[PDB]
């Protein structure tokens, strides 16, 4: 099974040249190619066959295929530039990876704030768990969320909403993480691990509290 | 490029058989395009279906290759999609689109919106979160009601029958694998306040006709 990957959120300052970069194994034997997607929109190809640009595609917009990285390169970065971008590389298969959320800084970066609360009582008492991580006041609207069992990344239960933007124009989000009351209880914590720009906040929890 | 135009219809209940089609404008079935069809569920990126070639071959994903046909109409350039056995994991955007020469999607489809209702009226589980005060500024605490499985939406929320405002936080709910809607309500009180002041959520699910005040008590 083959694999492209791309980190999920890039920032850049309006003016600056944004990097978005895509890896993997001998991509530089396939031919990439990049969409950006704005959003409820289709993805437009902005580039194909490693650096060529359709017509009507802004000369900004450049790419490139080497050392095994398939780069998409925005000089000049305009607000009209935030979208999702995605590569894409074909050898008579194709795969997509998993998208690049660029923001173009329109305020100073803000940290989230996150609370983690345990499973009540009386959900408990009816044979459910739930974990519930909120997450507010970030810019830009990009987080990643984890969640572990003790010190494990679980592998499953977790539904993570996308950032929503709240009235004072930074963003929020939550994640649950479901989990039977006998694993809640046979664990010593579980943490909510909320990563944004490069730093990460982890809340953890424990059944004895 | 070519101009390709989808249409389907997009509510369709689970464990059945989706059935979508798309019409190409300004090119012909020939030569080397591969007609394809890539998903994205709300949220999450692009994920490459199928492709079939004016001969009528096919190359699926084998994740669900078993359960999906593709087909042409090539005497009015028609594409189609058929996927069996589905969910509401199958709830996504689907896009039709060209793949050119060298492997590149030229042309794309607007796309079309696949909500399945696999789930139908549901009232909420309310259950109440604790006080902490371990990620609030000094002197306050976070309580909430955890507003769990309903469908469809809306919830709405207030607090001591609206006389409590300052300090809440309703976030929007997540729309879960399993088709139910989940959301959270916190507000940041005075910890002074948690032994003489009662916290009462209230909850109304007017699509269920449901109503419920959950009382938020600390815990020891
Ligand atoms: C972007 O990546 C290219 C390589 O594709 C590199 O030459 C260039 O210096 C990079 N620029 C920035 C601003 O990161």
């Amino acid at each position: 099974s083959y694999e492209l990957t791309q980190s999920p959120s890039v920032s850049v300052s309006p003016g600056q040249t944004a990097n978005i970069t895509c890896s993997g194994d001998k991509l530089g034997d396939r031919y990439a190619s990049w969409y950006q997607q704005k959003p409820a929109q289709s993805p437009v190809l902005v580039i194909y066959q490693d650096d060529r640009r359709p017509s009507g595609i802004p000369e900004r917009f450049s790419g490139s295929n080497s050392g095994n990285t398939a780069t998409l390169t925005i000089s000049g970065t305009q607000g009209m530039d935030e979208a999702d971008y995605y590569c894409q590389a074909w050898d008579g298969t194709t795969v997509f990876g998993g998208g690049t959320k660029l923001t173009v800084l329109g305020q100073p970066k803000a940290a989230p704030s996150v609370t983690l609360f345990p499973p009540s009582s009386e959900e408990l008492q009816a044979n459910k768990a739930t974990l519930v991580c909120l997450i507010s006041d970030f810019y830009p609207g990009a987080v990643t969320v984890a969640w572990k069992a003790d010190s494990s990344p679980v592998k499953a239960g977790v539904e993570t909403t996308t950032p929503s933007k709240q009235s004072n124009n930074k963003y929020a989000a939550s994640s649950y993480l479901s989990l039977t009351p006998e694993q809640w209880k046979s664990h010593r914590s579980y943490s909510c691990q909320v990563t944004h720009e490069g730093s990460t906040v982890e809340k953890t929890v424990a059944p004895t509290e | 490029e070519v101009q390709l135009v989808e249409w389907g219809a997009g509510l369709l209940k689970p464990s059945e058989t989706l059935s979508l089609t798309c019409a190409v404008y300004g090119g012909s079935f020939s030569g080397d395009y591969w007609w394809t069809w890539i998903r994205q569920p709300p949220g999450k990126g692009l994920e490459w279906i199928g492709e079939i070639d004016h001969t009528g071959n096919t190359n699926y994903n084998p994740s669900l290759k078993s359960r999906l046909t593709l087909s042409v109409d090539m005497s009015k350039n028609h594409f189609s999609l058929k996927l069996t056995s589905v969910t509401a994991a199958d709830t996504a955007l689907y896009f039709c689109a060209r793949q050119e020469g060298l492997g590149y999607y030229d042309s794309w489809g607007q796309g079309t919106l696949v909500t399945v209702s696999s789930a139908s009226t549901k009232g909420p589980s309310v259950f109440p979160l604790a006080p902490s005060s371990k990620s609030t500024s000094g002197g306050t605490a976070a309580l909430g009601c955890l507003v769990k499985d309903y469908f469809p939406e809306p919830v709405t929320v207030s607090w001591n029958s609206g006389a409590l405002t300052s300090g809440v936080h309703t976030f929007p709910a997540v729309l879960q694998s399993s088709g139910l809607y989940s959301l959270s309500s916190v507000v940041t009180v005075p910890s002074s306040s948690l032994g003489t002041q009662t916290y009462i959520c209230n909850v109304n699910h007017k699509p269920s006709n449901t109503k419920v005040d959950k009382r938020v008590e600390p815990k020891s």
